[PDB]
């Protein structure tokens, strides 16, 4: 009984490369407040 | 049916040299209100009940020390209605109470209300998405948790925005010394995306410049653009090439290039205003305790994070007494931080 | 421990800027 | 165009400047007026420059109530003499 | 009771609907006037 | 492909699914609720309600079951200081195993309504497509939400049947839950009136059923339908994103600024109670009582309770905290042990002086002490070769009266000096800083933590409202505008109505 | 000093120094960025909002556009029209050059004229100074906001480098 | 051939008006001595 | 230095989960035809 | 689709999908009682601010 | 009455001299008076 | 208040001097429009 709404999900490699930077940086800004 | 509704948008919808629109109806007043407010205020209107200052051009400040100042502390969070219980009906006292500070404020939300519901309008008339809009939100999250949310977890709209240039630079060191705002992530992010939106405008600008195809025979470039032509005006591979070449990546999709600086201001304003939420609160960013406990315990500990905080308490105790009169701080000679000398 | 976490991140993202540059995806013109 | 008249049109007609050569400078009169005959002082209860203390007096006349803000207002201005 | 400050309530209501209700009184009226032709 | 921030849109034209993904929602929020109860539960004191109340422990969920009515715990304690207690089953541990089975029904329900999602209910009987016929489906739920508001009002408020909500007297001395009869007069609309909250409940759940059965009756006009939508269940989104910022601000302005439903000894005290001197008042009245009624000084002061001493204390101020100064209050400047007593400082001469206290603003603040006038008599130099205020010079001492320090007084400047920077906080306790090995810093209570929490979701959903609302109005160009765009729909004059092409 | 905190420490000190808030150059700074981010929203906004429909709702419209096509992927035509009404029809540009050139100049006149700031204040050629200018009949000073900026100024200036003045006057 | 009292023509003495008698009184101010 | 030492644990996971769903998102992208 | 005990007895409540009431319909109705509200939220609004200040009715945590 | 008649670069140029007129004013008045420190 | 009148005389001249020259066109732009 297939679902007729399923869609394939994509993330190209240059949004990978912006995601990864968005969090490595947002790491090293809150890191230091983490650690306090 | 073409009852009055229909006849009446009719008429808001008329292809005018100023549109006015449904959206007109709220925003044309208020907007026009609100200025008038701080021009009214800036000539004529004294703060020497609420502050102990003098604020309009009549006692003699100029276009960089008038303001429209916020009310008294004692006002507490007071609408402060021209016909309420604290002017009742007095329009001179109420001048003098700081009735325009809030008539100001709160006919300038719901102008700004107004002018992205004609972002919205005007959008849905000429058939646009309506992403101006949507990036106008910032600025309305800026004004709203700045000039309302901030003063409304203080004690009252005294410690407010103040509506004048050099009584917003006095809010930016109160910032400073009391909720030392820039150790804040959230304003951190906010400088992030204002200087990197200056940074992609200036970019864009330039770069589209100085790829430009030749597209007439005149040393001016101005003149050979059409706005019905279909092709790019500017080679998109040669700027690829040249950033790829200058700087390592470059942009290669132009929709995502013009979603980008979208996105990057936008976000940006709004960060800050998360951060503004929680000074409304005082919680603040101001220490880093892993470094008050070194420093309490060696005295040989020092870096430029102890020196701010020193120039805050410098800041906190010589301004205090005067920019919060009501409080009545007198504070001797013999009690005020300063270091040798000086 | 906190400098480690410090420098590591540092490192992870001048990591990035190799790939993102020699590695990316090539712009093709059509 | 949206059927107005162009302002360059209209700011070269000599009808236009035969009207604001007059509304212009009468409203900029009215203007000096309002400050020179010292209404704007008494309209916004702005002090003038002999009015911010009285004689012996270097303490600010500050409101401190809410809802007695105004006679305390009206009370300071009494002891100006 | 009627409180000056209930009073004061009533004296924005009735300046506000005074003011909105002009403000279409007008608006309606010039609408009716200079119709759009189709 | 779907862009990652999209992949949720499969749920649009799914009825069935909509409704798991919806289940599961309900029962990650539930499972919440009873985890965050048993985290609370296993690391809360209930030894000292005076010193050492839930709000001083970092404690979130304990008052909003508090609020309505649970007490007390299977273990024999309550936490207003009862032993041998029986709560019965609606213990706090009992409210939060009935919230983990919830979840777990939730979770099942959600595996069946996602494995069988086609089912016959969800598609129109005249084209057998998806469709949800919203207008109805409103009116059924505001009918249902109007019953139980009712209910939850003349049940379980004036304990008809049920247990009230907590109550308190104006210093929040004495709080507890009681049956609470409604108000319905004007003060039915004070925040203060807990009556009015009764009131409040009776009265909306009677127009919510009356408005219910409007809307499963009445068809929408075909001119509010097409406007707003309303065969798009984004329109739905986008309104109940709106009502639910609209709520959020208003449940974080109720707790910054108190009212009936935000009492102090569950969330700690206000700011403004700090501001306004609030406490303080009550105590010198207090004092003066006995005074005129011949006690002495010291049965004066001492008969002040503890509790009412600690709350006139900024520690307990919650807007004296930090973004990232994490955990309960006790973390910061102790577990407070004991009142010291009222500090009392007089100079050489036998004048009395008054140490100014801290405003919140302040991080740190400079010890200066007046006379009854407001006149500055000593202070804590910062330099020296001028001072003339010192406490040295002015022989300044201190003397206890209530508290642990009852009857001592104090003249070597150190010590006097020591007391008169404790005093700029208010009321002086002894504070237990080595079981938690707190830093001395101070943090915000739940009363900071649920008001920044809530205005900033509140801000951002704002957000969400302009961007589903923008999706609903304009759902036509989403991907784009048309190819075929006439210069002359947006070329000024070919159009006397703006977009309006039978107007030429 | 090359850190964060101590870019902050530089600019705190640089106003009780220089008032550099009440600087011109620092205010046509302040224009020059504040302004380049809000054109920055503006001309993404206006571009994003007129991109010709190019693809289907489940995909990103950015697949719409093709690296190195000919034509150009927005209708600058309706966006002109959409800011035009906005404002008034000759508030808005619909010409692409001078829309970018005008996007290129604003933000880096306004830095230069911020560098200019940091360079002549390094000179001592320092902002508007209001101090006591206000005066009542009298001679009374009637103070302004200026002079509350000037008592947070004072605080700064007293603190900075606590040990590393011996003489009163702060000169260099 | 054109009007003369239109939308744009109250939208401009709206802010116009008040501009002119404000620069007058501004300008009366700049000869108050204290 | 004393540091809050939840600090490494939340600055680890701050990184590793969301880095870790783009990573899974990219490699099922590049791995369908 | 698939039919079950619980849908068929549920259908007629999601059967009128798209039923309209012609033109304006209530919208006046509507209308007023929107004015009602927003005159209601003005006056809790006031009374909480202490711009509406009423007989016995004293906005502070000495109403208990 | 019929636009045109007064040239427009005559027109800019005394609107130019008037705003120059009175912005010089203002500097004047920085240093007499009220706001002058003296 | 006699400056009131002061003040609103020029004003009030101001207005009655533009409706002298533009009430010919003034009635001939309402006469359009009916
Ligand atoms: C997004 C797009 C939006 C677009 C813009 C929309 C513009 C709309 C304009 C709305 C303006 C709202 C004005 C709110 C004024 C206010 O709040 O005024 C405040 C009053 C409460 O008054 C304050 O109350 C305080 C506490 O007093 C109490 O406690 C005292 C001390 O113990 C005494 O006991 C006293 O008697 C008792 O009243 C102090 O008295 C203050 O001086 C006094 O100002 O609340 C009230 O009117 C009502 C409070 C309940 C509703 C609050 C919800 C709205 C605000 C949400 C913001 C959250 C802020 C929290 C910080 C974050
Ligand atoms: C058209 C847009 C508009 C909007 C949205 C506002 C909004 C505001 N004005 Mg502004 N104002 C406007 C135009 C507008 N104004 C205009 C054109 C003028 C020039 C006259 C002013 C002059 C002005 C002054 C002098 C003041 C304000 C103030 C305010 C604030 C309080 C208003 C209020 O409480 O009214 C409440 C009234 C209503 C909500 C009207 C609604 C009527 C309902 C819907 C119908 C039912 C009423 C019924 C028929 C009457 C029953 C009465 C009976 C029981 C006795 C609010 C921000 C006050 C302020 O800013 O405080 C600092 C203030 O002092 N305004
Ligand atoms: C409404 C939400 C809410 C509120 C108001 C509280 C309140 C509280 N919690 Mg609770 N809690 C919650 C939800 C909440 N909690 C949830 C969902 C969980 C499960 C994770 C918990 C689990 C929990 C535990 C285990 C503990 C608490 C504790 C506490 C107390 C101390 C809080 C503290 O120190 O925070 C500190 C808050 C911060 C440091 C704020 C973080 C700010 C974030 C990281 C910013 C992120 C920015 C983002 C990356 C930027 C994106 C940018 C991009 C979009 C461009 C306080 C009473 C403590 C306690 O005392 O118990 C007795 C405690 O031990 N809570
Ligand atoms: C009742 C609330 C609600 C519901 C049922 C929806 C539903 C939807 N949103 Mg909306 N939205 C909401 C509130 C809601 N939204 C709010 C408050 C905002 C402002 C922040 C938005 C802003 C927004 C934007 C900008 C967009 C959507 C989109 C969508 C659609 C696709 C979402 C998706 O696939 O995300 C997938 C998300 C992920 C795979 C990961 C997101 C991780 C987040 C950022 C951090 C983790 C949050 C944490 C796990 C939970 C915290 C809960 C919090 C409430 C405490 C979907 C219809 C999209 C759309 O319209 O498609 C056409 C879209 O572009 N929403
Ligand atoms: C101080 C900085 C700053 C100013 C002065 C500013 C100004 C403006 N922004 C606008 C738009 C925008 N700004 C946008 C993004 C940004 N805008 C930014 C920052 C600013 N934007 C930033 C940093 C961003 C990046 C996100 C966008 C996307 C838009 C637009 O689409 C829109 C535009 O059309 O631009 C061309 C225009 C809105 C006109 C209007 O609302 O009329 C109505 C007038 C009203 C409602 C009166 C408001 C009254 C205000 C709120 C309070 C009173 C203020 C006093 C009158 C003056 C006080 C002055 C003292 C403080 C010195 C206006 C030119
Ligand atoms: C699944 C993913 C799970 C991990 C995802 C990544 C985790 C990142 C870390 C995020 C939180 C960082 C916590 C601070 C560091 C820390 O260790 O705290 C540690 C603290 C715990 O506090 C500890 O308590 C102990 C006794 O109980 C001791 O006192 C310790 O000293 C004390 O540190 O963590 C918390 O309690 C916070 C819990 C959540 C509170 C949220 C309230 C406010 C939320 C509003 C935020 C909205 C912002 C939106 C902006 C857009
Ligand atoms: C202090 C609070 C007060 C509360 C509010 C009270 C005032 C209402 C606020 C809104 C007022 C707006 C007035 C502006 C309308 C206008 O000037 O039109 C001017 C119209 C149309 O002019 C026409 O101009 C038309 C073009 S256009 O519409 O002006 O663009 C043109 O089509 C036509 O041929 C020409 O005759 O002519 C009139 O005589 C209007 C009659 C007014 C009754
Ligand atoms: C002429 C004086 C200019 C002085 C400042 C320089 C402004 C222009 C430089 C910006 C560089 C941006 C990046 C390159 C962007 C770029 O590549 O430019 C390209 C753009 C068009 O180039 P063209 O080749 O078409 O024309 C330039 C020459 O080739 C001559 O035709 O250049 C210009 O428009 C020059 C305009 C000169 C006239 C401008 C006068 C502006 C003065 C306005 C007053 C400002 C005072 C403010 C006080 C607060
Ligand atoms: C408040 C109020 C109101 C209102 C009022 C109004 C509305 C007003 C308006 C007003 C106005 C509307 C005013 C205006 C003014 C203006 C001015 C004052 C201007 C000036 C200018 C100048 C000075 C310029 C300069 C310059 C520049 C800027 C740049 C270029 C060059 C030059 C140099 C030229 C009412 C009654 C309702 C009520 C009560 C309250
Ligand atoms: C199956 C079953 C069962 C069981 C159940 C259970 C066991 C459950 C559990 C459940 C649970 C246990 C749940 C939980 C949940 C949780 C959650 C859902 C959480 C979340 C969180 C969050 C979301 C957070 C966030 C954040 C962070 C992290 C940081 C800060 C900020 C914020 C707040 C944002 C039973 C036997 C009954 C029976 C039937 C079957
Ligand atoms: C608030 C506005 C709601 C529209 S109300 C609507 O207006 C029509 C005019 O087209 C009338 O014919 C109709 O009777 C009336 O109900
Ligand atoms: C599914 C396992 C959960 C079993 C929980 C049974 C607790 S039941 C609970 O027990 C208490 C004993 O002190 C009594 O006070 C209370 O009356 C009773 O309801
Ligand atoms: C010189 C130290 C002894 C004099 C009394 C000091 C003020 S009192 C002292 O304050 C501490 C916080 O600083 C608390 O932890 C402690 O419980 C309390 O006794
Ligand atoms: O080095 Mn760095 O800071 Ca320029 O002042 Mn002098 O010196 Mn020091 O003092 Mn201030
Ligand atoms: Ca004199
Ligand atoms: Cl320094
Ligand atoms: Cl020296
Ligand atoms: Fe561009
Ligand atoms: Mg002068």
């Amino acid at each position: 009984e297939p679902n007729p709404n399923r869609q394939p999900v994509e993330l190209n490699r240059t949004s990978l490369y912006l995601g990864l930077l968005l969090i490595l940086v947002l790491a090293l800004l809150f890191s230091s407040y983490f650690f306090n | 049916e073409r009852g009055w509704f229909d006849i009446l948008d009719d008429w808001l919808k008329r292809d005018r040299f100023v549109f006015v629109g449904w959206s007109g109806i709220l925003l044309f007043p208020c907007a026009y209100l609100a200025l008038g407010g701080w021009l009214t205020g800036t000539t004529f209107v004294t703060s020497w009940y609420t502050h102990g200052l003098a604020s309009s051009y009549l006692e003699g400040c100029n276009f960089l020390t008038v303001a429209v100042s916020t009310p008294a502390n004692s006002m507490g969070h007071s609408l402060l209605l021209l016909w309420g219980p604290e002017a009742q009906g007095d329009f001179t006292r109420w001048c003098q109470l700081g009735g325009l500070w809030t008539f100001i404020a709160l006919h300038g939300a719901f102008g700004l209300i107004g002018f992205m519901l004609r972002q919205f309008e005007i959008a849905r008339l000429v058939g646009v998405r309506p992403y101006n809009a949507i990036a106008f939100s910032a600025p309305i999250a800026v004004f709203v948790s700045v000039f309302l949310i901030y003063p409304l977890g203080q004690s009252s709209w005294f410690f407010a925005p103040s509506f004048g240039v050099a009584a917003i630079f006095r809010f930016l060191l109160f910032f400073q010394g009391f909720h030392n705002w820039t150790l804040n992530p959230f304003h951190m992010m906010g400088v992030a995306g204002v200087l990197g939106g200056a940074l992609l405008c200036a970019i864009h600008g330039a770069t589209v410049e100085n790829t430009l195809f030749q597209d007439g025979e005149g040393a001016s470039t101005f003149r050979a653009f059409n706005p019905t032509q279909a092709e790019e005006t500017y080679s998109m591979v040669t700027a690829n090439r040249f950033w790829s070449q200058i700087f390592g990546i470059a942009f290669s999709n132009k929709r995502w290039l013009h979603f980008f600086m979208l996105f990057v201001p936008v976000t940006g304003l709004w960060m800050s205003a998360i951060g503004v939420v929680g000074l409304a609160l005082n919680l603040r960013s101001y220490d880093f305790i892993s470094q008050e406990i070194r420093a309490a315990e060696d005295p040989e500990f020092e870096t430029f994070y102890t020196k701010n905080l020193l120039l805050n308490e410098g800041i906190r105790a010589w301004m205090a007494p005067q920019d919060q009169p009501h409080e009545n701080f007198v504070f001797p000679e013999e009690v005020l931080p300063r270091g040798n000398a000086l | 421990m906190e400098t480690i976490t410090y420098v590591f991140i540092f490192a992870c993202i001048i990591a990035l800027f190799f790939f993102a540059i020699f590695f990316r995806e090539p712009p093709r013109i059509t | 165009t949206t059927g107005e008249r162009p302002f360059s049109d209209i700011i070269t007609s000599v009808r236009y400047w035969v009207i604001h050569s007059i509304t212009i400078p009468a409203l900029f009169i009215a203007g000096w007026l309002f400050v020179s005959t010292g209404l704007a002082y008494d309209v916004f209860g702005t002090p003038r420059p002999d009015s911010y203390y009285a004689q012996e007096q270097r303490s600010i006349p500050l409101v401190t109530d809410r809802f007695e803000a105004k006679q305390q207002v009206e009370t300071f201005l009494e002891q100006l003499k | 009771t009627i409180t000056p400050s209930l009073k004061g309530f009533f004296i924005g209501l009735l300046s506000g609907a005074v003011v909105l209700g002009l403000t279409f009184a007008v608006l309606i009226a010039i609408s009716q006037i200079d119709k759009v032709q189709r | 492909g779907l862009p990652w921030y999209r992949v949720h849109t499969v749920l649009i034209n799914d009825p069935g699914r909509l409704i798991a993904a919806h289940l599961m929602h309900t029962a990650l929020v539930a499972g919440w609720a009873g985890s965050m109860a048993l985290y609370e539960l296993a690391t809360f004191d209930p030894s000292d309600p005076v010193l050492n109340p839930m709000w001083r422990q970092g404690m979130f969920v304990l008052p909003f079951m508090a609020r309505l009515g649970v007490t007390g715990s299977w273990s024999g304690w309550s936490i207003t200081g009862e032993t041998g207690i029986d709560p019965g089953f609606w213990s706090f541990e009992g409210v939060a195993l009935a919230h983990i089975v919830l979840s777990g029904l939730l979770f099942l329900a959600a595996c069946w309504h996602w494995v069988y999602w086609d089912l016959e209910l969800f598609r129109d009987p005249r084209t057998g497509e998806p469709a949800l016929d919203l207008p109805k489906m409103f009116g059924i739920h505001l009918f249902l939400a109007g019953l139980l508001c009712f209910g939850f009002g003349a049940f379980h408020l004036t304990g008809l049947f049920g247990p009230g909500m907590w109550v308190s007297d104006p210093y929040g001395l004495t709080g507890s839950v009681q049956p609470v009869a409604p108000e319905w007069g004007p003060d039915g609309f004070n925040p203060y009136n807990p009556g009015g909250v009764v009131a409040h409940h009776i009265a909306a759940g009677i127009v919510g059923i009356i408005a219910g059965l409007f809307h499963i009756l009445v068809r929408p006009p075909q001119r509010l339908y097409k406007a707003l939508r309303m065969g798009n269940i984004e329109t739905v989104l986008s309104s109940s994103i709106a009502a639910v910022f609209f709520a959020a601000f208003v449940v974080a302005g109720t707790m910054w600024y108190g009212s009936a439903t935000t009492p102090i000894e569950l969330f700690g005290p206000t700011r403004y109670q700090w501001d306004s001197s609030y406490f303080q008042q009550e105590i010198n009245r207090r004092v003066q009582a006995s005074l005129a009624s011949g006690a002495t000084l010291e049965e004066a002061w001492s008969a002040i309770p503890e509790k009412l001493a600690f709350y006139d204390y900024i520690g307990n101020n919650p807007a004296k905290g930090g973004l990232f100064r994490t955990g309960p209050m006790n973390k910061g400047d102790g577990i407070a042990q004991a009142w010291k007593g009222h500090a009392v400082f007089r100079n050489k001469e036998g004048e009395e002086l008054f140490v100014r206290r801290m405003p919140a603003f302040f991080e740190s603040f400079p010890v200066i002490l007046t006379d009854k006038n407001g006149v500055v008599k000593a202070d804590i130099p910062f330099r020296r070769a001028e001072s003339k205020y010192s406490f040295e010079q002015q022989g300044v001492t201190v003397s206890f009266y209530g508290g642990e320090l009852n009857g001592q007084t104090f003249t070597d400047p150190p010590t006097v000096k020591s007391y008169a920077r404790k005093a700029i906080f208010g009321e002086i306790f002894e504070f237990d800083t080595e079981t938690l090995n707190s830093d001395g810093i101070f943090r915000t209570s739940p009363r900071g933590w649920f008001t920044f929490a809530h205005a900033v979701f509140a801000l951002l959903f704002f957000f969400g409202h302009i961007w589903h609302g923008a999706r609903t109005l304009f759902r036509d160009v989403f991907s784009g505008i048309d190819p075929e765009l006439s210069p002359e729909q947006v070329e000024w004059g070919f159009y006397q109505k703006v977009g309006d092409v039978t107007t030429r | 000093p090359l850190g964060i905190s101590g870019t902050f420490n530089f600019m705190i000190v640089f106003q009780a120094e220089h008032n550099i808030l009440m600087h011109p150059f620092h205010q046509l700074g302040v224009a020059g960025v504040f302004g380049g981010a809000l054109f920055c929203a503006m001309h993404g906004s206006l571009v994003t909002s007129s991109l010709i429909r190019e693809t289907t709702e489940t995909e990103s419209a950015n697949y719409g556009y093709k690296f190195g096509q000919e034509e150009e992927t927005y209708n600058i035509v309706a966006a002109h029209g959409y800011f035009g009404r906005l404002i008034f029809q000759y508030a808005s540009f619909n010409n692409s050059r001078s829309l970018h050139f005008f996007l290129a100049a604003w933000p880096v006149v306004g830095v230069w004229f911020a560098a200019l700031g940091i360079s002549t204040m390094a000179f001592n050629l320092n902002g508007f100074n209001f101090n006591h200018s206000v005066i009542d009949a009298k001679g009374n000073v009637i103070n302004t906001w200026a002079d509350i900026i000037n008592r947070a100024n004072l605080g700064m200036e007293v603190m900075h480098e606590r040990n590393a003045h011996n003489f009163p006057l702060d000169l260099a | 051939s054109y009007p003369i009292f239109t939308v744009r023509w109250v939208a401009v003495h709206t802010l116009a008006v008040p501009t002119i008698f404000f620069l007058g009184a501004i300008a009366a101010m700049q000869f108050i001595q204290r | 230095m004393e540091v809050n030492q939840l600090g490494l644990i939340a600055t680890a996971l701050f990184v590793l989960v969301p880095s870790v769903f783009l990573i899974i998102l990219y490699v099922q992208t590049e791995s369908q035809q | 689709a698939r039919r079950t005990w619980l849908g068929d007895i549920l259908r007629p409540l999601n059967s009128e999908y798209g039923k309209v009431a012609p033109g304006w319909g209530t919208t006046p109705l509507m209308a007023v009682f929107m004015g009602l509200f927003l005159v209601f939220l003005l006056i809790i609004l006031e009374i909480y601010n202490s711009t509406l200040i009423l007989d016995g009715v004293n906005v502070s945590w000495k109403a208990l | 009455s019929e636009g045109g008649r007064i040239p427009l670069w005559i027109v800019a140029t005394v609107a130019g001299m008037g705003v120059i007129v009175i912005v010089g004013l203002f500097f004047y008045g920085a240093y007499a008076g009220l706001g002058s420190s003296l | 208040d006699w400056r009131v009148l002061v003040v609103l005389l020029p004003v009030l001249l101001a207005a009655g001097w533009a409706v002298r020259n533009i009430l010919p066109y003034a009635v001939k732009q309402v006469q359009k429009l009916l």
